[PDB]
C-alpha cells in the first residue's frame, strides 16, 4: 500500500514508486533482515550509480535486526572498492551486522539521531554429525569471530583485548555512549 | 537528513 | 506375550515369567538399545549376583544396537569391580558400544557364533549456540574420542595408530575376521 | 481375549494361558512379523526346552510375513547348536524368512498342509549419505544376498545358478510345486 | 520491492528493472541455488547475448550455495561452445558447484574480492529398494566422481591423487589460499 | 466390563470370565475381524479340546464382518484334519470369509437363526509398481478366485457356472433363500 | 524473475521475456515435467509456428524428467503430421519421456552435448479394487509396453528381443555409448 | 472406579465386582451403544442363566441411545428360543432398538419408570459406488424397514398403516402416552 | 508461462496471448476436467463466434478425462442449437464425457489421430441419509443412466442392448477399433 | 485463463475480457453459489443497464447450486423495481434458490432447455444457546418457509396447500414436468 | 494412587480399597460429571444397599459441575421409589443437576458446609439440520424446562413465577442464601 | 425393581 | 440464445 | 442353543 | 459427617 | 489440423 | 498336528 | 547452437 | 549355550 | 567492478 508519486521534469507526469524516487536523489534504504536476496540489490544500486556520476555522495539509511555473515561483508567490499564516499545513518535500530556497516563508513560522516540504540554480540551458529565434523566447523566460525574484531579496533580506535571483552554477551548502547565508544562522529538536531 | 546526509 | 514357566524345587509349582528363570542359573540378557534406565537394572543384577556367592561365573549375551556412551562405562566399569568373572557372547549383532563390552570380557572367555556381525565406529554427536559453547563441546567429545581408542588398544593387542585409523567410518566384520584383529578368542560349533 | 485353561495332574487346578499348555508339550509358536524382541523370546524358549530332557523332538508352527535379517540368523544359529531335533510346519503362509527356517528342519521332518503358499525374494534395503556411505552398504547387502543363496541350494538340492535366476522378484508356489523343487518333503491329511 | 530505473537513449523515458539494465551492459547475476528453473533461464541469456556482437566479454557474478549436478554441466558446456570469453568473479561466497564454474572461467579472468570463501566436497546422494537397485546407483554416483575431479585437475594444475585426497569432507578456503591452490589468478583492490 | 462368574465342582470357589467357562463346554466363538492373531488363538483352541476327548462334539458361534484369505484357510483345513466333528451356527451376520465357514461344517450340521443374513463376494485386492510386478499379483488373485469356487460348488451342490455368475458383487440372502441355495440345512426355533 | 529485453525492428522499442524472443527464432523450450497442461502449449505452438512458413527448421531444446505417457504421444504424432522438419538437442537431462522425443527427430538431426545422460526404463502404473478391476489394468499397460518397444526397434536400428532385455530396470547411458546403441547422430563441440 | 462388594454364603470373604452381584440375582445390564462386542456378551449371559435354573425369571434393565440393526436381533431371537420368561424396565432413556427390546417382553411384564422417554424412528444409512452398487442397498434397506414394523404392529397392537406413518421422522413419547400406544403395561410408584 | 504472439493486420504490433490467436481463427481448446467454470466460458465462446459469421465452420480440439454430468449437456445442447457446423478432434484422450462429445459432432466430421484413446463406462455417484432419501437419488440416477445411452445408439448406429452390455465397467478402446464401433469416421495421416 | 477479445466500433482496437462483452449486449451471468460479494455486484450491473435505456430487454442466464437467503431477495426486489422487463434460462442446472428467481421473470418470458433439472426443497438451518435463543431461531425460519410459498403459489398458479406437501424433501424435475407445474413457458428448440 | 486401608472385624486382615470402605458404613460418593456410566453404578449402589436392611439411613456427599438431564432423573425416581430415607451434604460445590439432588433429599435432612456455593440455570441444548427437524427440538427442550421448574415450587416452597424469573441466567449463591430461598435446611458448625 | 421386577 | 432471449 | 448344538 | 449424617 | 479441421 | 508333530 | 540447430 | 558359557 | 571485469 506504500504510494505512488507524479514528477515533471520537463514533459511531466512521469509516476514513481516512493522508493524510486530517493534513488534518484542518491539514497538507498536498508529495512530488512539481511540475506542473500536483498544483498544482491544493494550490490547492483551502488554499481549502478557509481557509473552516471563517479564523484558524488552516496547515503545509506540503516535499519535492520540483522542477518547473515557472508552478506555482510559483500557490502562491505564493494563500498571500499568503488570511488564516491559512503556516509551512513541510523534510525530507531541498529542491529549485528547494522553496526559492522554503520562504522564502515566515512572518516567524518557517520551519523545518528538523539533516541537510538545500538547492539554488537558475537556470532551465533550450529553443528552436527560426527567427531570430525564438528571440528571443522568450530574451527571456522572462531576465524570468524578474530577476523571482526580485527577491523571493529581500527575503525573505532580501542585495543583489541578491550573489543574481546566487552562483546562476550549482547550489550545495548545508546547515541551519546557510541559518541565516546567511537562508533559514530555526530548527532542530528 | 539534510544539512548534511543531503 | 512372553510366556510362564512352572519349577518345582522341594515344594513345587513356582511360577516364574521366562526372563527371570534364567537369572536363577546366572544369566544376564541385553537386547535393546542402551540408554539410561536399562543400564540402572543390569547394574542392579551384576551386585546382586555377586552376594550369594562371590566365586561363581556370570554371561551377558549381547544383542544391541548401540546406544549412550555414559551408560556404558558404568556397567565397564562395575565388571571390574566385582570379584567373579564374566564372559561374553554375540548374539546376531553388536554395534557401537556391545562391541566395547564384547572386548571387556575376561581373557580367554569371549566366545561368538559362526554368523554374526561387529561393528566399531566413532561417537556422534551435536552442538548449537554462540562460538564460546561449541568449544567446549567439542573438546569433550574428542577426550572420548581418545579415551576408548586407548582402552580397544590393550584389549585387542592392536597398536594405537591402527585404531584411529581404521575405524573412521563403519566398519563391519565377521566373525572370522574379528578372530584375527583380537575381538574375541573362540568360535562356537 | 485369549482364553484360559484349567490342569490338574496330581494336585489338580492350576490355570494356565492357552499358550503356555502348549509349551508343556514341547510347542513353539510363531504368529507375527520377526524382530529382535520376538527373537529373544524364542532363543530362549529352545534352550529352556533343551535342559529338561535334552533327547525329545520340539515344534515350530510357523504362520509370518516375514521381517529381519538377523533375527532369522540368531535362530537358524541357535537350531543347529542344540542336541535335539527340530521340525517345520507351514500354516497358511511363509514369507520372506519363514521360507529360510521351514527349510532349515530336519531332513525328513518338513510338513506342510495342502492348501498353503510359499514365497522367496531377495532382501531391501535403504542407503542415504553421500559417495563413500553407499559404496559399503551397497557391499554389504550383496554379501547377504551371496550368503543366503549359498544354504538354499545344500537345503534344497538344486544348484546355485538356478536360486540366483528364480528369485529376481516375488515368486509365489502352492504346496504341490515346492514338494518338488524341494523346500519340504511330505504333504499333511 | 527490488526498484526501478528510468533511461533515456535519444527518446528516452523508458524504464526498466534493475537487473535487465545490467544485461544491457552484459552482465549475468546468479544469486540463487541451481535448480533446473534457473539453468533454463541462463542457458537462454548466453545464447542471447552472443547473437548480437560475436566478440565481446561476457561476465557472471556468482554467489550460489550450490546445487544440482546436471544442471551446473548444462552451463559448463554451453560456456565452452559459444565463441566469446567468459569471466568469473566471487561475491561472499561460492559452494559446491559455483566453485565448479569460478574455475570454468577463461585463463587469466577469474577474480575475487578481499574477504570471500571457497568450498569444495564430494557428491550427496541417496538409494531405496531392493539389492538390484542400489548396485546402480552406487555405480553412477562413483562415475561422477570421477568426472569431477578430472576437469578440476587440469583447470587448477595439481595432480589427481591430490584432489583425490584433499576433498574427503568440507573444506573451506579464503581468497589468499586460493590463489595458490589454483582456483583463481587475482584479487581485487 | 464383561463380567465373572462362579463355579463349584466338589471344591468350590473357582472363578472364571465368562468366555472360559463357554469352552470348558466345547464351544468357540468368533465375533470379530480376521486377522492372523485371532487365527492363532482359534486354531489353537482346537487342538486343546481335540486332545482330552478324541470323539465329542464342537461349535463354532460365528458373527463376523470377514477379514484376510490366508487366516481364512488356516482354520478350514485345522477343522479337516482333527477326528471329532464340527458344527456352526449364524448369529447375526455372516460376511466374505464366515460364510465360507459356515458351508465348511458337517453335512447335517449347519444351523442358522430365522432373521440372520449371508453375503458373499468376490476378493478384493491392490498392486502397485511397473508393469512386471502387477503381472505377477494378477496371476495370483485369479488363483485365488479359481480356487474357493471350485470348493463351494461341492459344498452347496450348484454346478461352477452359477458360482462363478451368482457373486460378482454383493449379494446379500436371508436364512430361507441360503437352505434352497444349499449353504445350510435347518432353522432354528 | 526472468528478465525482459529490447527489441527494434523498424519502429523499435518493442519489449518481450526472454522466451518469446526465442520463439520469434523458431525454437520450443521443454524445461518442466510433462504434464496436461504443459503438451497443450507445445501442441500449439508447433501449428502456429507451421502456418506462417511451412517449410523451415523447428528445434525443441529438451531438459526434463519426464511424465506421463499419454501426453507424449500427444507430441509424438504431432511432429510426424505437419511438413516441416523437427531438430532434437539434449540438455543436461533426457529421462522416461523425453529420450522417446529425442529419437523422434529426423534422421540426420539429432544432437546432443558432451556431457549428458539418456535415461530408458519401463512403464510404472498402479491399480486397486477387486479380482475383475485388476485384470483390465494389467491387459492395458503391457500393450503400452509392446507399443513402445515397436518404435524404438525402428527409430534406432537394433532388433526387438534386444529392447525387451535391454530396459527391465533403469538403464543409464552417457553421450558417447547412445551414438552406438543409435538414439543420437552427433555429438557438439 | 466402579467398586467393590464382600458377600458370605458359607465359608464368606468372597470378593466381587458390583455388576457381578447382580448376575448371580437374575439380573443383566445394558448401559452402552449396542454394538457387535456387546451383544456377544448378552448373548452369552442369557444362555449362561437358562442353564441351571431353565424355570426363573430374568430381567433386562435398559438404558441406551441405540446402535446397530443386526445386533439387536441377534438378542431379540435369543429371548424367544430359551424357555423362561425375560420382563423388561426403561430406566431413563429408550432410543431407536432399545424400544424394539422393550416390547419385546413377556405380555405382562414391561414395566417403566414415571419420567422416562421413548423414541422411534426409521433406520439410516449409507451408499457410494456406481449405479448397480447403489440399488442394491436401497434395495436390502426398504425390506428392514418392512421387517420391523410388521413386529411392532402385533406387539402392540395398532394397525400397520399407522406405524407406517407414525414414525417417519423422531417421534419422542412419556410413559404415559406409550401406555396408550401400547409399548408397556404398567407404570411403577 | 505460455508465451506471447504478435500480429499485425494493418496497422501492426498487436500482441495476443497463444490461446486467443486460436481463436481468431475459429478453434475453441478443452484441456481440463469438465466443471462449471469451464462450461460457462465454452457455452460464451460458442455464441460469440456463432454471431459474426452464422456460416462458418468451428472445431474443439479434445484432451479431458471427464468430469460432471449436467455441465456436459450444457454444451451437447448448445452444439445443437446455433446454425454452423461443429467438428471434433481427439488429441491424446477422451474420457467418460469428452466420449459424448466426440459422437455428438456432426455426422461425416469427427477425426482422430492414430494413437489415441477412447473410454465409456456408466456415471459414478453417491448418497447417503435415511431411507426416504436414498430411494430418491437411486431414482434419478438410473434415468440418466438411461438417458444416455438412447443417444449413443443413434448416433453410433448400435442396437441398445449392445450399449447397455458393452459399458457395465471400464472398456477402453483404441482409434481403430472405435471407426469399427461408430464412434468416429476417420483417422489422419 | 479466460480469454480476450478484440472489438472496433469506429476506431477500433479495444480489448475486453469475455464477459464485458456480453455486458454490452445486456446480458448478465450467474454461475456461482449466490453469496453477499456476488449478489452487490449483480444488484450494480442492473442499474447501471437501466440508466442509458430504460425500455430495452435484460437476461440473467442462470445456472447455480444455490445459495443464502438474504442475497437472493436482495435480487427479488430490485428486479421488480426497476422498469424493464427481465427474462430467465436455465442452463444445466437450478438449485434452491436458482429455481426462485427463474419463476420470478416476466410473465411470458422464462425459456429452459431440453434436457435441464430443477430442484426445490426448504430451507436448511441451525442453532445453538440456551433454551431462550432456540425458540427466536426456529420462530423466524418458519416465517421465512411461510413466506417463499406464497410467492410460488401466485407466480406458477397452484394453490397453496399443494406447495406445502410437494416439497417437504428434495424434489427434483425435468423440463418437462416443470412446464406442466407452471414455473416456465416455452422450451427451446 | 488412591491409598488401601487394612480392617480386622473376626478373622482380619481383609483390605480394601478407600471408596468401598465408606459404603460399608451406607454412604456414597458423587464426585464426577453426571454421564450415563457413573449413573449406572450409582443407580446399582442404591438397590444393592436397600436389601440387606430396608430400615437405615443413606448418605449421598454431592461435589459435581452438573452433566445430562436424562441421567438425574434417573436418580431422582431410584430414591423415590425405595423404602429408606436419604440424606444430601454439598461439598464445595453443586452445579447444575448436582443442585436438582440436594433439593431431593428428605425434609429435614438436606445439610451444607458454611462455605460453599450453589448454582440454578436454564438448559443448553443444539439442534440442526432442516425447518421440520428444529420445531421438534425446540419443542422438546420447554417441555423439559417446564417440568423442572414445576418439582422445584414444591421441594423449596416458592411459587412459579418466581422460579420461571429468577434462573433465566447463571445465579450463583452461597449457604446463607440458599437457607432463605428454600433449597436446604441446616449449616453444619 | 421388587414388588416385582426382582 | 436468439430468436428471442435476445 | 440346545437341542442340539449343544 | 457425624453427629448427625452418619 | 488442416486440411481438413480446418 | 499328531500324528507326527507331536 | 547455430551451426546447425540453428 | 554349554559347553561351556554355562 | 571496473577496471577490468567491466
Amino acid at each position: 500500500l506504500i504510494p505512488t508519486v507524479i514528477e515533471q521534469t520537463n514533459r511531466g507526469e512521469r509516476a514513481y514508486d516512493i522508493y524510486s524516487r530517493l534513488l534518484k536523489d542518491r539514497i538507498i534504504m536498508l529495512g530488512s533482515a539481511i540475506d542473500d536476496n536483498v544483498a544482491n540489490s544493494i550490490v547492483s544500486q551502488l554499481l549502478f550509480l557509481a557509473a552516471e556520476d563517479p564523484e558524488k555522495e552516496i547515503s545509506l539509511y540503516i535499519n535492520s535486526p540483522g542477518g547473515s555473515i557472508t552478506a555482510g561483508m559483500a557490502i562491505y567490499d564493494t563500498m571500499q572498492f568503488i570511488k564516491p564516499k559512503v556516509s551512513t545513518i541510523c534510525i530507531g535500530m541498529a542491529a549485528s551486522m547494522g553496526a559492522f556497516l554503520l562504522a564502515a563508513g566515512e572518516k567524518g560522516k557517520r551519523y545518528a539521531l538523539p533516541n537510538s540504540e545500538v547492539m554488537i554480540h558475537q556470532p551465533l551458529g550450529g553443528a552436527q554429525g560426527q567427531a570430525t565434523e564438528i571440528e571443522i566447523a568450530a574451527k571456522r566460525i572462531l576465524l570468524l569471530r578474530d577476523k571482526l574484531n580485527k577491523v571493529l579496533a581500527e575503525r573505532t580506535g580501542q585495543p583489541l583485548e578491550v573489543i574481546e571483552r566487552d562483546t562476550d554477551r549482547d550489550n545495548f548502547k545508546s547515541a551519546e555512549e557510541a559518541l565516546e565508544y567511537g562508533l559514530i562522529d555526530k548527532i542530528l538536531t | 537528513f539534510s544539512p548534511a546526509a543531503p
